[PDB]
């Protein structure tokens, strides 16, 4: 079986060919308008009807079709709600969108048609929705396990969920009590998200919770090296390897793959010089479901 | 109970040996092989792999499109083989009358 939770667990009660037509609520603007690139806090209501949990995700459709006349394909989007949503009913689903925008090879200004059909919807328009998906970054049983979360950018999604749980929240059959470490790596302050959210959580429970930022452009350790999702988890190398050796210490990845190398990266180093090559080693982690990625 | 299979990675070119009960991304994730992946339920597009020579099981369709079924498309993270399997791992399509 698990060590991660699977009781109230479900996929798939919406899929493609027939999904649940939500409703925008809400869709804020969270980046500050000197940002790299615009990301969206996004809610969208179920009416209940998608009891999705901590850590898996929901699809979305949008509307029309490419050039081609067929309808879009369903792009993934981590939910960035707690199962009980950011209104507490159980009756919403929140979304995390940055919108896709880039200069092709020839100069002509692209858009990314899904990322950009979310991030321009109007409280009141339908929004085609299927899932929930996914159970490999769902969370652990263990209320007192350790758990770090390594996210880049939007991937900061699944793990502001795990954490509304853990601490903005009172549940009858779940208390957190172990240690619940975040690494969050973005270009600029104006891109970190939801910092304030994270500022409460951090003073909720300053015992069992441990964040670290890591904005690449304004900052840098020793030798000036850019302050990466990886670099300033370097500075905590030592600490962190005496934990990945413990029954409890869960990891989870999410984000702009990518953050994936300079993790394994500062990573084989450390264990090549103690036990065996880091990579056969992560293989032992998620033996026992203790390093969970979901990088895109 | 225990499938040949075959990853024509566009790294080089394993030689797998994928049980029958098991989906195939998994056992990429054992020998020490690694592939692409993401959601891993079969929903995106992040696992794709073109088919060739033998059958698997992809039920968990999710992703899985009309002329994706038979042009032949895998999505290697839900898929267990039926069959001896030879499959171009790591292939993409993002256009092409689109
Ligand atoms: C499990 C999972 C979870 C995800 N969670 C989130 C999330 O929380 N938030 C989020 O915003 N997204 C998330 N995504 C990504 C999301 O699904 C889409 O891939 C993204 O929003 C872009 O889709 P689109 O429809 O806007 O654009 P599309 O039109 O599909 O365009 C994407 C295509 O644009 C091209 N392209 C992309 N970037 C560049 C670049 N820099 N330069 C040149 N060409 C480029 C590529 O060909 C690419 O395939 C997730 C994906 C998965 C699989
Ligand atoms: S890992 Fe997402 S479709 Fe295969």
């Amino acid at each position: 079986e698990s060590k991660k939770q699977e009781e109230g667990v479900v996929t798939n009660l919406y899929k493609p060919k027939e999904p649940y037509v939500g409703r925008c609520l809400l869709n804020t603007k969270i980046t500050g308008d000197d940002a790299p690139g615009e990301t969206w806090h996004m809610v969208f209501s179920t009416e209940g009807k998608i009891p999705y949990r901590e850590g898996q995700s929901i699809g979305v459709i949008a509307d029309g079709v490419d050039k081609n006349g067929k309808p879009h394909k369903v792009r993934l989007y981590s939910i960035a709600s707690s199962a009980i949503g950011d209104f507490g009913d159980s009756k919403t689903v929140s979304l995390c969108v940055k919108r896709l925008i880039y200069t092709n090879d020839a100069g002509e200004i692209v858009k990314g048609v899904c990322s950009n059909f979310l991030c321009d919807l109007q409280p009141g328009d339908n929004v085609q929705i299927t899932g929930p998906v996914g159970k490999e970054m769902l969370m652990p049983k263990d209320p007192n396990a350790t758990i770090i979360m390594l996210a880049t950018g939007t991937g900061i999604a699944p793990f502001r969920s795990f954490l509304w749980k853990m601490f903005f929240e009172k549940h009858d059959d779940y208390k957190f009590n172990g240690l619940g470490w975040l690494f969050l790596g973005v270009p600029t302050s104006s891109s970190l998200l939801y910092k304030e959210e994270f500022g409460k959580m951090k003073e909720r429970a300053p015992e069992n919770f441990r964040v670290d930022y890591a904005v690449s452009r304004e900052q840098t350790n020793a030798a000036g090296e850019r302050m990466y999702i990886q670099t300033r988890m370097a500075e905590y190398k030592e600490e962190l390897w005496e934990l990945l050796k413990k029954d409890n210490t869960y990891v989870y990845m999410c984000g702009l793959k990518g953050m994936e190398k300079g993790i394994d990266d500062i990573m084989v180093s450390l264990a090549e010089k103690d036990g065996i090559d880091w990579f056969d080693y992560k293989k032992q982690l998620k033996r026992g479901d203790q390093w969970n990625v979901e990088v895109y | 109970a225990t499938y040949n299979v075959k990853l024509i990675t566009p790294e080089g070119e394993v030689e797998l040996q994928v049980p029958d009960d098991v989906y195939i991304l998994d056992q990429a994730e054992e020998d020490g092989i690694d592939l692409p992946y993401s959601c891993r339920a079969g929903s995106c597009s992040s696992c794709a792999g073109k088919v060739v020579s033998g059958s698997v099981d992809q039920s968990d369709q999710s992703y899985l499109d009309d002329g994706q079924i038979a042009d032949g498309w895998v999505l290697t993270c839900h898929a267990y083989p039926t069959s001896d399997v030879v499959i171009e791992t790591h292939k993409e399509e993002e256009l092409t009358g689109a």
